[PDB]
RNA sequence: GUCAAGGAUGCUGGCAUAAUGGUUAUAUGCCGCCCGUCUUGAAACACGGACCAAGGAGUCUAACGUCUAUGCGAGUGUUUG
RNA sequence: UUGAAUGAAGAGCUUUUAGUGGGCCAUUUUUGGUAAGCAGAACUGGCGAUGCGGGAUGAACCGAACGUAGAGUUAAGGUGC
RNA sequence: GGGUUGAUAUGAUGCCCUGACGAGUAGGCAGGCGUGGAGGUCAGUGACGAAGCCUAGACCGUAAGGUCGGGUCGAACGGCC
């Protein structure tokens, strides 16, 4: 259980995707925006894909905020892991993609004693 | 080739966008353009009207 | 303009040092409502007098009920409208209960017959035909006849729902 | 933070205007008028009533 | 070719006024311009030095600068987005005094002394000018003056 | 602390004297409007039974809603609609009949309505609309203290006074009106009438002189 | 839709903080933002806004011009506070002696104030011996004395020093400075 | 003391998982012309573009202008040596 | 009530520099022409640079200018399908 | 536009109160995301698997992007100033 926050509103759960990047392969996905002078996205004609702006930004009480209420906090060790004694409410460890099955073994062990939410208690795990 | 020569649209426009402004008047005036006769004489007048001031505030 | 209303509308032209105590010239307007009764007033005088509203001042507006509004009443109406190519004189005819319910009349007989709208047309005069055989239209005469009766044929009768089940009749 | 509304919510219509409650005592806006017997002159009328 | 001279497009503006051509009368000589005097630019045609362009005329100023047989007035031009002060050297037949400015001071005098007036009593006296008020209230009597007057006319046409 | 005990009692005496102060004055105004409508109606009836007619005082208020509006202004009525402080479509306010200000409404005719506003619905608006100017920041009544904070030095210490001088335009019109803000007013709750809104009241259109008839759409509007 | 009477979102065009990372400034900012807010005397509020100013808005102030302003009537034991730099004048031979609370002092303006038996105080001692502003005379150096104002609103006969790189004869001296060569300006 | 007076609390039920929700594919309703570019005007019967990966275009220098930060301040610049 | 009304969104000032220097349309006034989706001027409002609701469709017309949403109410236009 | 220092409270390029506003080409300015390399630092990650690459699996951010799980892989590579 984490502190009781407002209701989660995302505002926009859809990706801002690019324009034509369904299009062509060359046009990645990741959002340009479309600056050119006869753009019908730039122009906002209706119909178009929307495009993102600062109204979509998320409540500042809720915004960086996981589905459990907490703000996730990247962990290498068991001493990054002890940053978040005191803010176990607050704060979410998630141990990072690098660290070895070994050592994602005491960090869980040692979250588990604090009392400390880990987002990934599974990865690297011998089953 | 043949085009537009001349035209005062959006003169007035651009003319307020800044607005139009009046001139800034100023107590004492600059004396130029005043006559000459006058200016040397002012001149005068003004030293001696300040000489006397100084002599009676001391 | 659901029902006219009749206006006595009374105005004055302002009162100067020299001519304290002015005329107060009178009509009778037939206006929906006394802004466009003091309206009409002042578009009148500009044609009849030499007054305006700046220079000129409204002292009353009252409005005129019908004095008898269930007696059924011919009614002679002098008018002067505006067609696409002139100006033109008409006397028409309406029998109806009142004077405003005649006007009525006449607005909707002028714009459809004539495609007179309401700018176009100035009301000269609404006058009641006090005895019939001074009553000069025929459409008018008919309903003057002794014992008159006539028969609705073709009753059409609105239906509420979409779909009915008999073959409707038309009797009445 | 929130604009409750006189004209509803006759407790913000008490705290401004300690007046509405003598208004609605008294009922002050339902109130009849002394009947009078004025009668119009002759040259009102018929100046209304002329053609 | 166009045509964009000192005197262009000033066929009827330095006209000489039907029936007032010839001398200018001696009341304009008789006239006394002091500095700060507020002046209307009309050019008079018949006298040719010291004429102000025809961009001035109309234009009123303020005195600065005065000769032995002119005056210079200060007239601000509007030029682009700004205004800009033009001294103008003009003969004093082109020249007259404002009588905006002479009932300003006028009424100068008359608040002035009002207010002395009320300072004599003990009242106040609320001396700026109030515009065009609404009318108030009227009684408008009908003794010999019943109000009578019929309709709209019909279409005559009396060519 | 018992001085702080001290200043609570001090503060809710002198909340009850001016609480006083404004029953008294509300209890004033109240009796000076229905005098004022009594003696115009019996001056009209003592008129047309003197064979007269009692010619009504001319209209010293006017409120002037926009109608129309933000693009495709002329400049001249777009100035004057912004010294009226009507900048928005639908922003109403209320307009001392001079006629300094007359010539005003006559170039912003197309674009606004206007007409003689009522006790009643001068009421209303600055009960339900009315919002304050200080700091410039659009403070909400919703207190006689913040009227009394800004407008207090004219004599005016309640919403009631507010309306009153309003109403009767009084020496201190200019003052009350400019520290109200321009009523944000909303489209009216049955519609307009007239099919087309950019003809004159009399041309069967909504712009222009709606003389009493402005109660009716401010009331709709607010 | 509002038809706007003015420039919307435009920022004041004031600094609301020195553009200097200089951490001491930031903390004398700090005591006369205090000031300004909590006193409500003008010389706080005077103090603070001109500790943000730059270096060309803060010109130097010579202990010349602080005695010259000492020798005003009646002005001669206030304290002499200058926002910015206080600098030497060997001009001057008698300086009095005074207080003078300034953010830096040249060591020549340091050395001839506490030779006059005077006293160098920075703007925090200022603010502790005087936290109104009482008897201080705020002093400012001569802004229009740079050397970049002197080409400022250059134009015809606006008498406004060229952007020259080499001044002498051969160097726009000629066709437009003078009558004989073309015209005069 | 209470209250409807400077912003929702009281009581109850079911579920406690794919049930709500997310992603995703599809279907339906309505909308949606291909981007870039020059142009007064581009979906144009204007031009470039078959597709993809990598590469690919306001850089550095000499001398300066305004502004800003810093050091010292009638001085200042150690770095030719 | 210090010399009319209304407004004032702070007022005044300085430095520096980008882009631009092909325009086009509409009501009204206009010149050349027989006239033009022609060529040229005046004032304004627009399009360019601008989406939205309407005119089926359209750069400019009408209404209205746009952060992300909810509810209400309307504008212009409409209400047989 | 304001409030907030004698534990504000140790986030005063903070926290908070109040009101208004939000279109945009060319253009300007600001705040940020990402890349190769450098100084410092985390006594950072790693053959118990670094980087890469695949993934209509998950999370965060309006977005630039960041993070994680699974697969493949085999020697290095990140966070922050
Ligand atoms: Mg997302
Ligand atoms: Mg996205
Ligand atoms: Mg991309
Ligand atoms: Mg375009
Ligand atoms: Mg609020
Ligand atoms: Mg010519
Ligand atoms: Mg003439
Ligand atoms: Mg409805
Ligand atoms: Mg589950
Ligand atoms: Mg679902
Ligand atoms: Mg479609
Ligand atoms: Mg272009
Ligand atoms: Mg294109
Ligand atoms: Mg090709
Ligand atoms: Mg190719
Ligand atoms: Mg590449
Ligand atoms: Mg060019
Ligand atoms: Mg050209
Ligand atoms: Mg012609
Ligand atoms: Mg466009
Ligand atoms: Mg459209
Ligand atoms: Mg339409
Ligand atoms: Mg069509
Ligand atoms: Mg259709
Ligand atoms: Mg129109
Ligand atoms: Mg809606
Ligand atoms: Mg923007
Ligand atoms: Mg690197
Ligand atoms: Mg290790
Ligand atoms: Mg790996
Ligand atoms: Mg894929
Ligand atoms: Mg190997
Ligand atoms: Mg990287």
């Amino acid at each position: 259980a984490s502190l009781p926050h407002p209701k989660i509103v995302k505002k926009h759960t859809k990706k801002f995707k690019r324009h034509h990047s369904d299009r062509y392969h060359r046009v990645a996905e990741n959002w340009r925006k479309q600056k050119g002078i006869d753009s019908v996205v730039r122009r906002r004609f209706r119909g178009n894909i929307s495009q993102p702006k600062i109204g979509y930004g998320s409540n500042k009480k809720t915004k960086f905020l996981s589905p459990s209420g907490h703000k996730t906090f990247l962990v290498a060790n068991v001493k990054d892991l002890e940053t978040l004694t005191m803010h176990t409410k607050t704060y979410a460890a998630e141990i990072a993609h690098n660290i070895s099955a070994k050592n994602r073994v005491v960090i869980l062990a040692r979250a588990k004693a604090l009392g400390i939410k880990v987002t990934n208690p599974k990865g690297r795990l011998a089953l | 080739a043949k085009s537009k020569n001349h035209t005062a649209h959006n003169q007035t426009r651009k003319a307020h966008r800044n607005g139009i402004k009046k001139p800034k008047t100023y107590k004492y005036p600059s004396l130029k353009g005043v006559d000459p006769k006058f200016r040397r004489n002012h001149k005068h007048a003004l030293h001696g009207t300040a000489k006397a001031l100084a002599a009676a505030k001391k | 303009m659901a029902h006219f209303k009749e206006y006595q509308v009374i105005g004055r032209r302002l009162p100067t040092e020299s001519v304290p105590e002015p005329k107060l010239f009178r009509m009778r307007i037939f206006a929906s409502n006394e802004v466009i009764a003091k309206s009409r007033y002042w578009y009148f005088l500009q044609k009849l007098h030499k007054v305006k509203k700046a220079s000129g001042e409204i002292v009353s507006i009252n409005q005129i009920n019908e004095a008898h509004p269930t007696k059924v009443k011919n009614f002679g109406v002098w008018v002067r409208y505006d067609s696409r190519s002139g100006t033109h004189n008409m006397y028409k005819e309406i029998r109806d209960v009142s004077r405003v319910a005649a006007v009525e009349t006449l607005y909707q007989d002028m714009a459809a017959r004539h495609r007179a709208r309401f700018r176009s047309i100035h009301i000269l005069k609404v006058a009641e035909i006090e005895k019939t055989a001074d009553v000069k239209r025929q459409y008018v005469k008919q309903f003057l006849t002794k014992d008159l009766k006539f028969p609705l044929p073709h009753r059409v009768q609105k239906s509420t729902k979409t779909f009915s089940y008999k073959r409707p009749s038309t009797f009445y | 933070v929130l604009k409750k509304n006189p004209l509803k919510n006759k407790q913000v219509l008490l705290r401004l205007n300690p007046y509405a409650k003598v208004f609605a005592a008294e009922k002050l806006g339902s109130k009849k008028a002394e009947k009078t017997g004025t009668k119009p002159a002759a040259v009102f009328t018929e100046t209304l009533k002329h053609d | 070719g166009k045509s964009h001279g000192y005197r262009s497009r000033t066929r009827y503006m330095f006209q000489r006024d039907f029936r007032k051509h010839g001398a200018v009368h001696l009341s304009t000589y008789l006239k006394v311009y002091k500095v700060g005097d507020i002046v209307d630019i009309k050019a008079n045609g018949s006298i040719q030095k010291g004429m102000p362009h025809k961009f001035y005329q109309g234009k009123t100023g303020v005195v600065y600068n005065v000769t032995k047989s002119s005056v210079g007035v200060i007239i601000n031009k509007m030029v682009g987005n700004r205004y800009l002060e033009k001294r103008l050297n003009l003969r004093v037949e082109h020249i007259k005094h404002s009588k905006c400015r002479q009932e300003f001071l006028e009424r100068v005098k008359a608040n002035a002394a009002k207010r002395a007036e009320a300072k004599a009593q003990g009242v106040a006296v609320q001396l700026k000018r109030q515009p065009a008020q609404p009318r108030e209230s009227r009684i408008v009597s009908t003794e010999g003056n019943v109000p009578q007057t019929l309709a709209p006319v019909p279409y005559e046409t009396f060519i | 602390a018992e001085q702080v005990a001290a200043e609570r009692a001090a503060r809710k005496a002198a909340n009850k004297e001016k609480r006083a102060i404004i029953l008294e004055r509300n209890a004033a105004y109240q009796k000076e409007y229905e005098t004022a409508e009594r003696n115009i109606i019996q001056a009209k009836r003592d008129a047309k039974a003197a064979g007269s007619y009692y010619v009504e005082a001319q209209h010293k208020l006017v409120f002037v809603v926009r109608i129309k509006g933000i693009n495709k202004i002329p400049p001249k009525p777009r100035k004057v609609l912004q010294l009226l402080r009507l900048t928005r479509i639908n922003s109403g306010t209320f307009v001392k009949v001079t006629k300094a200000t007359l010539e005003l409404l006559k170039l912003i005719e197309p674009y606004v309505a206007y007409g003689y506003p009522s006790y009643s619905t001068i009421r209303q608006l600055v009960y339900k609309r009315g919002f304050g100017k200080i700091n410039k920041q659009r403070v909400p009544l919703s207190d006689n203290a913040i009227i009394e904070a800004n407008l207090g030095k004219y004599g005016i210490l309640s919403i009631d006074d507010l309306i009153h001088e309003i109403i009767t335009v009084g020496p201190h019109f200019k003052q009350a009106n400019n520290f109200l803000w321009p009523f944000k007013l909303s489209n009216p709750s049955g519609g307009w009438g007239v099919p087309r809104k950019f003809k004159h009241f009399i041309q069967g259109g909504s712009f222009g002189n709606r003389e009493e008839f402005i109660n009716k759409l401010v009331k709709s509007m607010n | 839709g509002i038809d706007h009477t003015s420039k919307q979102h435009k920022r004041s065009g004031h600094r609301t903080a020195p553009k200097s990372d200089n951490v001491y400034l930031k903390l004398l900012v700090k005591l006369y933002t205090f000031l300004a807010r909590r006193t409500d005397a003008p010389f706080n509020k005077v103090v603070l806004k001109a500790l943000f100013l730059s270096k060309i808005n803060r010109p130097p102030v010579s202990v010349s011009r602080i005695a010259r302003a000492l020798k005003q009537e009646g002005a001669a034991n206030k304290t002499v506070v200058v926002v910015g730099t206080v600098t030497d004048d060997a001009r001057i031979f008698e300086f009095p002696k005074t207080t003078v609370a300034a953010l830096r002092f040249t060591a020549g303006a340091r050395a001839k104030i506490v030779k006059a038996g005077g006293e160098c105080i920075t703007l925090d001692q200022l603010a502790v011996r005087a936290p109104k502003g009482q008897n201080t005379l705020i002093l400012r150096g001569p802004r229009n004395s740079r050397e970049a104002v002197r080409h400022f609103g250059m134009g015809p006969h606006k008498g406004k020093a060229p952007r020259i790189l080499s001044t002498g004869r051969k160097f726009e001296r000629a066709r437009g400075r003078r009558r004989s060569k073309g015209f005069k300006v």
